[PDB]
């Protein structure tokens, strides 16, 4: 009180300022990092995919020419319900890991729908969500290597589980590369254009997917996030003005 | 006659006094105000914004009487302070104009490293050196006796308190043209050419990307951008570096009929620099 | 499913027997504290200018 | 088994009857010739700025000065309401957070995220600050909000449909409460220390007793998730807000339902509800950048609080009454007097 008050406002005050000091300290490191959500669904090579890209919620930090990213993989909540989707709003991109192989394959409760099926249903209720409007996406269809041998000398054929596939007709302006036989050809492109047919339908320019073949054992998927990252950031200050 | 030329006048240069003030307050106001526009980029726009609400209170009203009296009433102090204000405000905001293009290039090409670059203390650092450089040019040779020259007609005026006019030797009127004009153009000239080609591409790969499923854009935005400064400010420097090297080339009243053009500029920019909609939303706040 | 539904039979017989009153003099009683604590309230009515600490 | 289904049925069909012969009057009918609180005029005092994210949680001390907030950055930061100055900085462990807390004491801080970990945070010590006194584990999904009892214990909510009570001291549950079939949201303490509510992603909302451990009652008035649940300050009553633009306010004596609060303009979702010391009025936070004041007798609007730039995630009331403090997905905070 008097003079006594007076005497604790300076070491107050000296207070708030060794603290100010810390926090613009922390503040230059936060902005630079990028955060990236990586979702999918179980069994879809998510481990083999996370450990080649580097050597209840599981953050991976790596970096990249100078530039730090950071990881998220949250497969605690094991929930069809998700709340938990609210929180991942300032996110860069997300990451969506999809097995392509298993088509002819069922969840094994209630026989209720093939595994790709269920896959999209929950690509389409991420990509519609009203809070997740302007963040895109990366897909990546892994378990390329087995589509290939399911699909040649194979049992199974496309058209009994996707009814779809004789209508479609396979684009001659794409291309794989050289050496594959045009059937392989023929499967890919229908998995990764139905992807794209949910991906179109709404997006209303402000954000976009990016869909990728990968493989398990492989090693340029970092590139493709960094060179990925780069566009939407671009991609991202060009909306902004008035340019694009 | 001497009613119909001055009275028609009257009502456009008192409208054109109250757009500009009117604009470049309502920007300032609306940048102070709100924390929302509060941003790195923004300090440029209030600075062009300031610079241009200080040209139009000052040097348009007393220039505006002197050619409708056709005689100057204040003092010779005065006649040189206006000269200095009237440089002092078109340099800065030409050269802001400049900084504000170096800027939206940086954050285009380099988008990893934008954020790194420019920070809010780094800015006030560049609004200050370029307010300096702005000054050294505008009042120092003014100030002096140095923008004066030789000619018989001129060494009149500059004895004689009634008739306020500008007379400079070749060396002046070429340095400030130099510094004022042609180095912000290339510079922009450079910077709009290498962004619409980042342009272009990020469309060519999302058409390459998508094209199956579902160029006028960035043409309107640049195309506005760059014309309207072209054509409000090319047309006086260039006539401003040709009467000094041609004799009696170019008459007094096509000279002061350009420098006005480029006067007029100052109310187009809070149209062109503030479209956004955050801008439209708070201005519906206060009006 | 014995397990699964005795365990609710149990708890919903626990929640069956209760003791209930008329909406009436929750309400009433209600009303009575709302008015009997108005006067205290510093948000119902504005304070002395002087009075509040953070003006 | 049908024979079990089969009472589930008659059993609701007695409690339905029961609750509808008590209707004898509705609480409107009551309170019409009481005049209107009239407009109340409210405006920022103070403004708290300092994080670097959003704001998730807050939750007032005590005492009606200090207070404490939450962010994603990692920090929690204890203010100083009447000179507007940071006391405490603590980093985190985890990035995400979703709860704090303040004891009543006012010498611990608790806090949880979507690590299924509760971490106690002790001011007392003031040697390098503060320091990670309990670790709490054992829940299998998020935390969702966190209260104290007492110094040495606390209770939580998760989003498994388990409720748990804590015991600082061992760090073991010593009480566990089941019965939702969804996550659980939100908990409060009753001014009575023994029975606290609960409300869930289940439209249901149900009260529990710590000391036994069984759920007393079960209120279904709502028809989807509930984000906030408070009780009036006599203890006898509790107003809840659900995803839908409906307020209501339940009774614990009449065991239903009394009145409903909504307007149609309003269409987005509620993400808070408190009280004031005198019960009259209810605030009550919004999806969309603003919060309203109702009145809780009257059912009628009386004022708007403004001023965010996002959605409000935080709101509560000092104990002594005077001001009222929200925090938004903005990085500031803000006080209301
Ligand atoms: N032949 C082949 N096998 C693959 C390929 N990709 C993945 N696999 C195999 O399939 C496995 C899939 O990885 P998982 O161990 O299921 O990944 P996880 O992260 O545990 O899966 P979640 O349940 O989604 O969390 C890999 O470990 C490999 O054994 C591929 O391209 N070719
Ligand atoms: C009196 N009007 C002045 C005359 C010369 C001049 C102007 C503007 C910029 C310059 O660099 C100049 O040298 C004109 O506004």
């Amino acid at each position: 009180k008097t003079e006594d008050q007076r005497n604790e406002e300076k070491a107050q005050r000296e207070a708030n300022k060794k603290i100010e000091k810390q926090l613009q300290k922390d503040k230059q490191v936060y902005r630079a990092t990028h955060r990236l959500l990586l979702l999918g669904a179980g069994e879809s090579g998510k481990s083999t995919i996370v450990k080649q890209m580097r050597i209840g919620i599981f953050e991976t930090k790596f970096q990249v020419d100078k530039v730090n990213f950071h990881m998220f993989d949250v497969g605690g909540q094991r929930d069809e319900r998700r709340k938990w989707i609210q929180c991942f709003n300032d996110v860069t991109a997300i990451i969506f890991v999809v097995a392509s192989s298993s088509y002819n394959m069922v969840i094994r409760e209630d026989n209720q729908t093939n595994r790709l099926q269920e896959a999209l249903n929950l690509f389409k209720s991420i990509w519609n969500n009203r809070w997740l409007r302007t963040i895109s996406v990366i897909l990546f269809l892994n378990k390329q290597d087995l589509l290939a041998e399911k699909v040649l000398a194979g049992k199974s054929k496309i058209e009994d589980y996707f009814p779809e596939f004789a209508r479609y007709t396979t684009p001659e302006d794409a291309t794989p590369e050289p050496g594959e036989d045009p059937r392989v050809t023929r499967a890919k492109y229908f998995i990764r254009d139905e992807f794209l047919r949910i991906s179109t339908a709404s997006g209303d320019g402000r954000h976009y997917c990016y869909p990728h073949f990968t493989c398990a054992v492989d090693t340029e998927n970092i590139r493709r996030v960094f060179n990925d990252c780069r566009d939407i950031i671009q991609r991202m200050h060009l909306r902004q003005y008035e340019l694009l | 006659r001497d009613e119909v030329w001055v009275v028609g006048m009257g009502i456009v240069m008192s409208l054109i006094v109250l757009a500009i003030v009117f604009g470049n307050v309502l920007v300032i106001t609306a940048i102070a105000k709100f924390e929302r526009l509060q941003t790195v980029t923004n300090y440029f726009i209030t600075s062009l914004a300031c610079a241009d609400l200080v040209m139009g209170l000052a040097v348009v009203p007393f220039g505006a009487a002197h050619i409708l009296t056709k005689t100057w009433t204040f003092g010779n102090f005065w006649c040189e302070f206006w000269t200095s204000i009237d440089v002092l405000c078109v340099t800065a905001s030409i050269e802001t104009l400049c900084v504000i293009a170096v800027d939206r290039y940086f954050a285009i090409t380099s988008p990893f490293k934008y954020q790194s670059l420019l920070t809010k203390n780094k800015a006030r650092v560049i609004i200050l050196m370029v307010w300096i450089v702005s000054g050294l040019t505008s009042f120092l040779p003014i100030q002096m006796h140095w923008y004066r020259a030789t000619h018989q007609e001129a060494i009149n005026c500059y004895a004689e308190e009634t008739c306020c006019d500008f007379f400079t030797n070749q060396a002046y009127a070429i340095a400030s043209s130099i510094v004022s004009f042609y180095v912000p153009l290339v510079i922009m000239v450079f910077v709009y050419s290498r962004v619409f080609q980042e342009a272009k591409r990020q469309l060519q790969k999302i058409d390459k990307s998508e094209g199956r499923f579902h160029e006028h854009k960035a043409l309107k935005t640049l195309g506005i951008i760059m014309g309207t400064f072209t054509l409000c400010w090319l047309p006086f420097f260039i006539v401003n570096i040709v009467h000094v090297i041609q004799d009696n080339l170019i008459r007094k009243e096509v000279y002061i009929l350009l420098n006005w053009i480029g006067y007029v500029n100052s109310g187009f920019n809070p149209l062109i620099y503030c479209r956004s909609p955050d801008f439209r939303i708070a201005f519906q706040e206060l009006l | 499913s014995i397990a699964q539904a005795r365990k609710l039979v149990e708890q919903l017989k626990m929640e069956a027997n209760i003791d209930r009153i008329k909406v009436s003099k929750a309400a009433a009683d209600l009303m009575a504290y709302c008015e009997a604590h108005a006067k205290e309230d510093p948000l119902l009515t504005p304070v002395p200018a002087s009075e509040n600490p953070f003006r | 088994l049908d024979q079990l289904r089969q009472e589930a049925e008659q059993l609701k069909n007695q409690i339905r009857d029961a609750r509808k012969a008590c209707a004898d009057a509705t609480l409107s009918q009551i309170t019409n010739n009481i005049d209107p609180v009239g407009r109340i005029q409210m405006r920022t005092r103070r403004t708290l700025r300092g994080h670097l994210a959003k704001i998730y949680a807050m939750h007032w001390g005590t005492d009606s000065r200090l207070l404490v907030s939450a962010s994603q950055d990692g920090k929690l930061i204890i203010w100083d309401s009447y000179t507007t100055n940071k006391v405490h900085a603590i980093p985190l462990r985890s990035s995400w957070v979703m709860t704090c807390a303040y004891a009543p004491s006012g010498n611990y801080v608790a806090c949880g995220g979507l690590d299924n970990i509760c971490s106690i945070y002790n001011l007392k010590t003031r040697e390098g600050n503060v320091r990670v006194s309990r670790e709490l584990a054992g829940h299998t999904g998020y935390l969702s909000c966190c209260r104290f009892l007492d110094d040495n214990q606390i209770v939580t909510s998760s989003g498994d449909t388990t409720c748990a009570l804590w015991d600082i001291e061992t760090g073991q549950q010593t009480t566990t409460f089941t019965g939702h079939t969804g996550d659980v949201m939100s908990l409060s303490l009753a001014p009575d220390t023994r029975l606290f509510v609960s409300g869930a992603c289940d439209a249901s909302a149900k009260l529990w007793d710590v000391r036994e451990g069984m759920c007393r009652q079960t209120f279904t008035g709502h028809e989807s998730d509930i984000n906030a649940i408070c009780f009036f300050p006599n203890g006898n009553a509790f107003a809840t807000g659900s995803d839908d633009a409906t307020c209501r306010l339940f009774d614990l004596r009449a065991d239903q339902e009394l009145m409903t609060y909504s307007h149609d303009n309003i269409i987005c979702g509620i993400t808070s509800v408190s009280f004031s010391k005198s019960g009259r009025l209810l605030l009550a936070g919004y999806d969309d950048f603003n919060c309203n004041v109702w009145d809780a007798l009257k059912a009628d609007r009386a004022g708007v609080l403004a001023g965010h730039d996002n959605r409000v995630s935080c709101l509560g009331v000092t104990d002594d009454g005077m001001a009222v403090a929200t925090g938004s997905w903005d990085s500031f905070l803000k006080i209301w007097n």
